[PDB]
């Protein structure tokens, strides 16, 4: 057994974190108390779930988690909410005034004054790990803390834990629930600085999740609660192999090995199915063929893009529920004849498949319906570069006028970091096009 | 606890400031004595933004009342909410400023300013994490314009990394006949361009025209004008006072609204426009709020939005309504009127919804625009200013207090530069 | 076409299926970037206070 | 009020569409970089498909299919016909073609070429035209970009009086639902100077472009015979009709080509929608057998037909998606 530390930075990171840990506790039969009746080794263990949970002598199962935000409001809701005795107060770190949707303010101004304290509290979790494998970092691209502080943290984690893997779950900005007009700036900045320090990063466009919630859960105007509970399902499907017995993606290095052959192009596309409204009565259960065919619809992806106009260099299918290999391979055979699935010439056309027999857990009284089988496809496709093009265009429109740049220069950032960040993204867009056509 | 320190200076500033405190105290269920008597925890969650909490369970506005004459502050003390304010936060002289910016800034105001700063300091020390300051004042008089700007300058020296926010009432010949108001206003705008982060341009031209034309009040009082100011001030501070996602503090608001540091003068709007006592029995639809809040007749600055382009916009809706319908309607406005929103700032309109409405309205909407059309307001002041200044008329009132013509020329230059700067980004 | 690497346990199973074959800065440098930012920020504030003192 | 943007100013076809959309009084033209449009009449090259369909409260539509280049580039079409099982090497209506890169399937070309020498049969190929291989390979190596060696049709159908070569242009509109609409009016782009068997030097009788014919305009106005007159010629001189002898084969070729790529380019369950006007170029041999020459992604129209065709693009491609306040097309059913 090898431990994984989760780190939650900013409002988005923190609030997505809560959704994730609530869901993990339900999946493992852990209570808000922290007690886990089914666990028979009291005071410790080397079970698969112990990758995410340490244990106390009183039998309390406690997340390998630190929550960091530069303002107390949201982390206070964790301190006083349903799962409050789950966490030790040294895991919940808060500042006084936030980064004001300013990368520079999060990275330089407040990042310098808070970074040593955060590495200290991360170090206190690493010390109680027998074989720490790495970090799962949750954050937004658009917030100042989420962008600015995260990129700094990642740079430091490379110094202090050079051999350890670092995975991201990054929230890509969308105008329908965005809170700032400079989110393109912040996204480009933190991506440029974090690129060398991230081994594999899962991008979730809030636009995609918002539309999935409208279209498939029949929600008129999705809140963050609606979004986060869907995000948590996708994150759980992805982390299940670390928390449960299995032989696919069982340590963080395997995510890189299986999904990321080029280090820079480390942004696999996630696609999830089925997403079914709970308040919908009479629902025809979708077959293995139908949910597996749904993994090639843009409308089920975490980022809206078109894999047909691009190339795959890796593809994992992660099933949860009543599924056997016979029906998966039959589904793939049909799908290959009906759809456009080009791999790059230097990779084999193929699929790594993991099945856990337990179907997805739902949050009780939630928006998602219980289902007999579900799947998350993790595909490294060049079509995700569309997301970079959109973001890079919005950047260019603002930056050509130097709009809002004074806010960043005012916190000590040089104007040249903008154009360095931008031309790094130009090179990334070029790397993707070179691989893809 | 992200505290704002409020300052009100001069007749106008103290009058609109007093009305701000009446209105928000009522929305937060604070009575004239400071006691909470509300029926919702949403009123108290962010009460500390504007109120100190004293012993008992009493709430004292973090408010500093400043003037160079006693009249308006005796009126505020004698008024219904007057007992709510801390008595040591009334700082007043006896001389007056005689509607003279030089007297407020340099001579009469210089004598009182240190005792104001002591009260500001004491209020600031008591804050867990001060975010900044808001000032209410007119630019056309002496104390509010001259001393108000001096105070801004001094506060910036002591607190250079905090946000400075003003509610600045622009003079109009429809409301005042004092001949020297363009001088006072131009001098004050010179100060505001350098030393504020966010200024709400509340234009007496617009306030009067709304009262006369739309509200059909043929003899408007200052009270009728202020009724529109207090509603706007409630509206634009909602996001600071209630739990919310968008523009929750002064700095975030500034980062969303101000793409270049000098262009920080905002054009506020409000729907529905009401007069006091005349009841709105009919609640507005989300479509009507959205049409009206963007309408030229609902703007508190006398500027034609069609003569410019919006750099940034904050729209804030209040009451219980469909969020879906707000989104549709806001998206509808900017897609149907696409050419008025600069293409070089993507997604520059941000929308907030707060469940709690103002008193007497079920539905309301408050607009905050950084539009290049605000140049028309400055151009009007500039024309009035230049007409006098080219013959040096009424200038002895200012030179007699020690000022030089050079200051006037500099102020004129900086404001004319501001105007051309808006024109630059209007044609980009 | 071809299944490989089939592993089974009580919780689930996993495998691979092939259709077709083929054809970091130091602690020091971080501090110097943070400190220079702070010096530029402190220079801006001192220049402001110089202008206000005038 | 709908809104649109114009990003190819050279398009003779979509200039008339924008003019007609403005004339309706329910469409407004925005400036090219304003993203808040319902319709993009997009640029020829580097079109930003990845930026489309991410504007809330706007149904967005573009006048190109992303991936339609695979049908419309010469080297791509040969590869597409060769490798797609639905078209295949066995495809009877596309001339024997080979992709040739300068200094690839040059080795496979020479094998089939040297079989025709032993066979004692017509061995002319086009790049441009020559019967000896040595000329063609050496022509490509010193030129620049990739080229196609395609079998030249020795035995064209010829019009009388004058003994002239021709090609047929058919315009096809593929809407957002992937209905395939053949415009009823096509056009024969004719040769004027008579067809010579031996003389390959004079590239005028052999290449039937509207521009390259510049005697000229003797037999018909601007070397453009339309379908009424060509049908009449077929009835008189050959005792057949246009519909029966040629048009069924065209209908077949068009539908076969567009069905093959439908999975790759359809916008059915996508976040933006596509339509596109194509120009199929057809050659007809002496046996009245139809042959595909090329597919053009951004065709021009013939001067007489602009008014009708462009009004049809508005009716079926645009007003189908964006409805307002006697059908010129034939629906090719699949
Ligand atoms: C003595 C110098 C006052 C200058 C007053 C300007 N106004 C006028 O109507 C004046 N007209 C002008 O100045 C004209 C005439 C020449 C051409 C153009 N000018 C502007 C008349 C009062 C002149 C006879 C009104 C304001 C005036 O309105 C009246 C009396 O009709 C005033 N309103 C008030 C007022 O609002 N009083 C409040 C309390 C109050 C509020 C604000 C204050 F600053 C002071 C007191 C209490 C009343 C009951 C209320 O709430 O309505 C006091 S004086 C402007 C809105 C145009
Ligand atoms: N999915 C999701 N997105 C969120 C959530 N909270 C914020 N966001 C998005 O993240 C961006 C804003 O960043 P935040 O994480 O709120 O900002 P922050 O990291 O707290 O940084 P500062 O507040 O600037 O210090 C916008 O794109 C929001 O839509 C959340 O709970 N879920
Ligand atoms: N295999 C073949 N057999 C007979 N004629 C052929 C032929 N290939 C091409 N042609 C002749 O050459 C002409 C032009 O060919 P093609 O359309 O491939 O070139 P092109 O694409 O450069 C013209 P444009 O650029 O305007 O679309 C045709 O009109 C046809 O008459
Ligand atoms: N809207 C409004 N304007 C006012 C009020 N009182 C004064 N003014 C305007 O403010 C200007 C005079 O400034 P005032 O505040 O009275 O002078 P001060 O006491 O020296 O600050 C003129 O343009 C007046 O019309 C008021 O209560 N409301
Ligand atoms: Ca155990
Ligand atoms: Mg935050
Ligand atoms: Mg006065």
């Amino acid at each position: 057994m090898r431990e994984c530390i989760s780190i939650h930075v900013g409002q988005a990171g923190v609030q997505i974190g809560n959704a994730c840990w609530e869901l993990y506790c339900l999946e493992h039969g852990i209570q808000p108390d922290g007690q886990m009746p089914s666990d028979k080794t009291i005071g410790g263990g080397d079970d698969s779930f112990n990758t995410f949970f340490s244990e106390t002598g009183a039998g309390k199962h406690v997340p390998r988690a630190v929550f960091v935000d530069l303002e107390p409001t949201v982390i206070d809701e964790v301190r006083t909410g349903t799962y409050r005795q789950l966490f030790h107060p040294e895991q919940l770190i808060t500042g006084k005034e936030d980064a004001a949707n300013n990368y520079a303010r999060g990275h330089y101004t407040i990042g310098k004054e808070i970074i040593d304290l955060v590495l200290d509290r991360i170090r206190k979790l690493a010390d109680q790990c027998t074989g720490l494998q790495g970090f799962l970092v949750f954050h937004s691209f658009g917030g100042g803390t989420g962008s600015g502080f995260t990129s700094l943290l990642m740079e430091r984690l490379s110094v202090d834990y050079g051999k350890k893997s670092k995975l991201e779950f990054s929230i890509y900005p969308a105008p329908q629930v965005s809170t700032a007009v400079v989110e393109p700036y912040n996204s480009i900045l933190t991506t440029h600085t974090t690129l060398e320090h991230s081994d594999c990063a899962f991008m979730v466009d809030n636009e995609a999740i918002y539309d999935i919630c409208r279209r498939n859960l029949d929600i008129e105007r999705p809140t963050y609660t609606n979004l986060n509970r869907l995000i948590s399902q996708i994150v759980s499907s992805i982390t299940a192999s670390l928390r449960f017995d299995g032989a696919l993606n069982v340590d963080l290095t395997e995510f890189q090995t299986n999904l990321v052959p080029y280090p820079r192009i480390h942004f696999p596309l996630a696609t999830y199915a089925p997403v079914i409204s709970a308040e919908k009565a009479y629902h025809e259960q979708l077959s293995v063929a139908e949910i597996t065919n749904a993994c090639f619809e843009p409308a089920n992806q975490m980022v809206k893009c078109d894999p047909r106009h691009g190339k795959y260099m890796a593809c994992c299918l992660l099933y949860r529920g009543d599924v056997v290999p016979k029906d998966v391979n039959a589904a793939i055979a049909t799908i290959k004849t009906k759809r456009s699935i080009q791999f790059v010439d230097w990779c084999p056309t193929g699929f790594k498949v993991g099945i856990n027999y337990q179907p997805p857990t739902v949050v009780p009284g939630g928006d998602l319906a219980k289902v007999q089988r579900a799947v998350c496809m993790l595909s490294n496709t060049t079509a995700i570069a569309e997301a970079w093009a959109r973001l890079d265009h919005k950047f260019d429109l603002m930056y050509a006028k130097r709009a809002f740049v004074h806010w960043y220069v005012g916190e000590g950032m040089e104007e040249g970091e903008f154009s360095e960040a931008r031309e790094d993204m130009a090179a990334l867009e070029k790397d993707y096009e070179e691989v893809g056509v | 606890m992200r505290e704002i320190v409020h300052i009100q200076a001069g007749q106008c500033g103290n009058q609109i400031g007093a009305k701000f405190w009446e209105v928000i105290s009522d929305e937060h269920g604070i009575d004239p004595t400071g006691s909470y008597h509300g029926d919702s925890d949403l009123q108290l969650e962010r009460i500390n933004v504007y109120y100190n909490e004293a012993t008992g369970n009493k709430y004292v506005p973090r408010a500093i009342l400043v003037d160079l004459e006693p009249g308006t502050m005796d009126s505020v003390r004698s008024g219904p909410f007057g007992q709510i304010f801390r008595p040591d936060n009334f700082v007043f002289g006896q001389s007056g400023a005689g509607n003279n910016w030089a007297k407020g800034h340099y001579t009469e105001g210089a004598e009182l300013v240190d005792s104001v700063l002591d009260v500001v300091r004491k209020e600031s020390e008591s804050c867990d994490c001060l975010q900044g300051f808001q000032l209410t004042h007119s630019l056309g008089g002496g104390t509010g314009s001259g001393m108000g700007t001096l105070l801004i300058s001094k506060i910036r020296e002591e607190y250079p990394d905090r946000i400075m926010n003003t509610f600045s009432v622009m003079p109009s010949p429809k409301v005042s006949d004092t001949v020297v108001e363009p001088y006072n206003a131009t001098l004050s705008v010179h100060q505001l361009v350098e030393n504020t982060d966010e200024t709400y341009c509340i234009d007496n031209e617009a306030l009067y025209d709304i009262c006369f034309r739309t509200l059909k009040l043929t003899t408007p009082t200052y009270g009728d004008l202020n009724h529109l100011v207090s509603a706007t001030m409630s509206g634009v501070t909602t996001c600071l006072r209630f739990p919310g996602q968008l523009n929750a503090d002064l700095r975030k608001l500034a980062v969303n609204m101000v793409p270049f540091p000098r262009l920080h003068f905002f054009m506020p709007g409000f729907a529905p426009l009401t007069s006091r006592g005349s009841q709105q029995y009919r609640a507005l639809t989300v479509p009507e709020l959205t049409q009206q809040m963007f309408d030229s007749k609902n703007m508190m600055a006398a500027c034609d939005p069609r003569h410019g382009r919006y750099l940034t916009v904050a729209a804030i809706f209040r009451g219980r309504m469909s969020m879906k319908e707000v989104d549709e309607q806001m998206l509808n406005v900017q897609n149907k009127n696409s050419s008025y929103f600069v293409e070089w700032i993507p997604n520059n309109v941000k929308t907030a919804v707060c469940d709690i409405p103002p008193r007497g309205l079920k539905m309301s909407a408050t607009f905050i625009g950084n539009s290049t059309a605000i140049q028309e307001l400055f151009k009007r002041i500039s024309e009035q200013f230049t007409a006098m200044f080219r013959r040096k008329a009424f200038l002895h009132w200012y030179t007699g207090e020690g000022m030089d013509e050079m200051e006037f020329t500099e102020a004129e230059s900086n404001m004319n530069d501001l105007v051309s700067e808006y024109q630059q980004y209007q044609d980009a | 076409m071809e299944v490989i690497e089939l592993n089974k346990c009580t919780s689930g199973q996993s495998f691979e299926v092939i259709l077709k074959p083929p054809s970091d800065p130091s602690l020091e440098e971080i501090q110097k970037k943070l400190e220079a930012a702070e010096e530029r920020r402190k220079y801006q504030e001192a220049e402001l206070l110089k202008h206000l003192a005038e | 009020m709908y809104t649109f943007v114009v990003r190819d100013e050279n398009s003779s076809v979509y200039a008339e569409v924008s003019r007609l959309l403005l004339a309706t009084g329910q469409w407004k033209r925005l400036r090219k970089d304003n993203p808040r449009f319902n319709l993009m009449l997009g640029e020829r090259n580097r079109l930003p498909f990845g930026r489309l369909g991410h504007e809330p409260g706007l149904v967005q539509l573009v006048n190109y299919y992303r991936g339609a280049d695979k049908l419309c580039r010469k080297a791509s079409l040969v590869k597409l016909i060769k490798t797609s099982p639905e078209l295949s090497e066995s495809c009877t209506w596309f001339p024997e073609s080979y992709v040739i890169y300068p200094t690839d399937e040059r080795e496979v070309f020479l094998a089939a070429y040297n079989r025709r020498r032993e066979g004692r049969e017509g061995n002319v190929w086009i790049a441009l035209i020559s019967s000896e291989a040595s000329e063609l390979l050496d022509f490509i190596d010193e030129q620049g970009q990739v080229h196609v060696i395609q079998k030249y049709l020795e035995k064209p159908l010829l019009l009388e009086p004058g003994h002239r070569k021709f090609d047929i242009r058919s315009w096809v509109l593929v809407d957002h639902l992937y209905n395939i609409y053949l415009y009823r009016e096509g056009v024969l782009r004719t040769s004027s100077e008579p067809y010579n068997s031996a003389n390959f030097q004079d590239k005028t009788c052999h290449l039937t472009n509207h521009c390259i014919q510049k005697n000229y305009g003797r037999y018909e106005e601007g070397n453009e015979m339309f379908f009424e007159e060509f049908n009449q010629y077929l009835m008189d001189a050959l005792n057949t009709t246009l519909e029966n002898s040629i048009l069924l084969q065209i209908k077949h070729i068009i539908r076969s080509c567009l069905m093959c790529i439908e999975p790759a380019i359809s916008t059915k369950h996508l976040h933006y929608q596509s339509f596109q006007l194509f120009g199929f170029d057809f050659m007809v041999d002496e046996e009245l057998k139809v042959w595909l020459i090329e597919v053009n992604g951004a065709p021009a129209c013939a001067q007489k037909l602009y008014a009708e065709l462009c009004q049809g693009i508005v009716d079926v491609a645009i007003s189908s998606v964006f409805p307002l306040a006697t059908s010129i097309f034939i629906k090719l059913h699949h």
